[PDB]
């Protein structure tokens, strides 16, 4: 912890939804 | 547990554990297709399981119709064009699917007195009519737009009638059908009023799980001004 | 313009949609018109593959940590409802895993020059990866089989990466790390592990200070990661 | 203009034609439950759109159970498993379709008949009697006598009232001996009832059969030949 | 048992059973397993998608037909205009799913030498979109025309190179392929020239037998009731 | 078996495709 494994996808869990989520 | 069912629903479950989406919305299709109602858990299984295969591809819908909006060649614009079609194609598909279980055994199959699951479901409706309408245009769009409404409307009137406002269902199906008309219809004060009303109603009345979509419609209440 | 192009096109807007099964199989027909990847090209096909085979692989330790503990549990009925499970996702994950090991052999390997000494790394070095996420979900002798040739493709790439490529260079770095990684997660030689790593790790730092910045960037990220692996694995 | 109902009656028509018999049956049900009583010609599509559904169903049992008997006697245990789960997911809609149709001569069709609607009567409850066979025809044990003992209670009631009100002739009262003799017959295995009752009401059709006119006289003679063909084989076999 | 093996019982079963929906639901999913089929699970898949798809058409026609005799109530015209395509709809789901099964997997994955796998798969590739351009109209029908006929067209140059004139897959393809120029393209001379060609072409290099033999009738019979 | 059972000219239409 491991091997070589990042884009903006960094900057998407920030994002807002309007709707209901689950 | 040897029978279909069983089988179906403990597939859906693993599936669900895997994050193997389509997998787990293939299950749960085949279980609403046994023509039996659902439970309350098999109820979120089916709504977990396609909420997350159609927001794969309404995501992905939106990157490439964005980069089709950077449009200054020819033969490049309409490769993305064909490729943001396929992943409609799919979303369309997917949206379908969904309806024809709601219209052929959900909505179908509930008894007068079940109107939990009767407002579930309409929102459910209103809610897939509402993602075709996100990617439809021309007379298409119409019609689902119109579709869309008329199932969010129903499913309002009957939790209207017997959900109390601080009731999860109620404050959600209240939270999306708002979002349908800031953002389908275009409509920013009646999504307003419509979200201010529900969580006036709300607070009135004021199992915190309630509290938690009451922020939601204030977050986009907030916004929307 | 052409069909190439075409193909990459349709490679990077399914990169950006995030649909890397459609990113995978665009990078598998570029690969079959049977004409060499530039860098920017094989990185594409080896982001595609990495994402298509790692879902297959969280999904598959997922389902198999289930299946263990329904066996401990003697749920005889439900085991063999998980174990159909495990094996459906094992099938797409050795398929994957077969899908790019042909397309190594039949065409990358195959059509590299003795003086593409950074082609060759890269292309055994995935060699070796493909080949261990094999060896993850085998047993048996079918495990020793994927194992050897791990193992063999790793020792091929670093050879020639010693010879032909500073200790900076990021392939370099990832080659040690993913086969530091081989000998402690696989054949559970964690001295073996620690020696490969640490030696990668000192080998590269000395001569880092000579680095532009963007150079710099991308060969510390991979050195923090062998450091992390050697407290990790040292500690136990 | 076409009202509502009249729609629900085009679409099981038109269902009908195009052989799509889950859609008759459903547009039939809810013509049913609109609570309003069915004419001759609507309870004549009733019948027909669950006759083929279910039909369908019975036909699908019968071949998965056989394969499941063969299967279980070979001893090959994990096919069976599998054999069995579908013959059960096949007798699971057999039973929905026979409990929606007993459902609906429960609740609507039976329910509102008053009791001078004679010929109304005789045919749902000779409907009630037909559908629980069918749950008998899959049943065993104690779920099996629960639907035979409904079914022939049916079928009783029914023919007295046919006896009482109806021609022997008329091709409902027919057939309505035929299915209740079919029933001692198949379910009850009592060759012996089951003759008598087809062989007197035979005979009872055919001494008034030349009064018909040629139209009536082809939809008795039809079932009549039925009795006819049942009698013969029931008393060899 | 794996997957696989439950869901080929399965069809199995609903193939006796005569459940043809349950029968192409279990081969569908059988096909997404990307694995290739073998020559039983090939007539398996084709004969439950022929069976589904059938029934819509059989009833797709039914419907048009009284669509067509009714022009004659707007209210009642309505009605059986929704119902054929609510009817159009289930078969342009079942084409569609069928057309996805060989170009997601079936075509896909056949090897170069695997040509009667090619030519059996290109030709229900022909004969799903011929079924779709039963129905459509305007531009959609255009776009699955020449589907249907590029199709055909392809299994048929790989089966002139590589099966011989008296191959039932080859003169099941001619078949299906002159039918496509009779009823779709409304090409009655191209029709019976390529039914008479494949004929004649067979005829001319006459157990086996039996097999060709029938197909063989089955041009004739077309070719005697198309001049 | 033995209970109470126009367009069964189907049997009849001749099909021009492949069986």
């Amino acid at each position: 912890r491991g091997s070589f494994r990042a884009l903006s996808q960094k900057m998407s869990p920030f994002k807002r939804q309007l709707s209901l989520r689950i | 547990f040897m029978g279909d069912r069983e089988q179906l629903l403990q597939r859906a479950r693993l599936a669900e554990q895997a994050e193997r989406y389509d997998d787990m919305a293939s299950a749960m299709k085949a279980v609403t297709e046994l023509n039996e109602p659902l439970s309350n858990e098999d109820r979120n299984l089916l709504s977990v399981a396609y909420k997350n295969v159609v927001g794969a591809r309404r995501s992905s819908w939106r990157v490439i119709s964005s980069i089709e909006q950077k449009t200054m060649n020819e033969k490049k614009l309409e490769k993305v064009k064909a490729y943001r079609e396929k992943i409609e194609k799919e979303l369309e598909t997917v949206c379908n699917d969904v309806l024809a279980l709601l219209d052929k055994f959900l909505i179908k199959n509930c008894n007068d007195f079940q109107y939990e699951s009767k407002v579930f479901y309409l929102k459910m409706k209103g809610d897939y009519y509402r993602y075709l309408a996100e990617v439809a245009s021309g007379e298409k769009k119409n019609s689902v737009v119109e579709a869309s409404e008329a199932a969010y409307k129903e499913a309002f009137e009957i939790s209207k009638e017997h959900m109390q406002p601080t009731h999860p269902i109620r404050l959600g199906l209240a939270l999306n059908f708002s979002v349908f008309y800031y953002e389908i219809q275009n409509a920013p004060e009646q999504a307003c009023l419509l979200a201010k009303q529900a969580f006036d109603d709300a607070i009135a009345e004021l199992y915190k799980d309630s509290t938690l979509i009451m922020q939601l419609l204030r977050d986009n209440l907030t916004l929307w001004t």
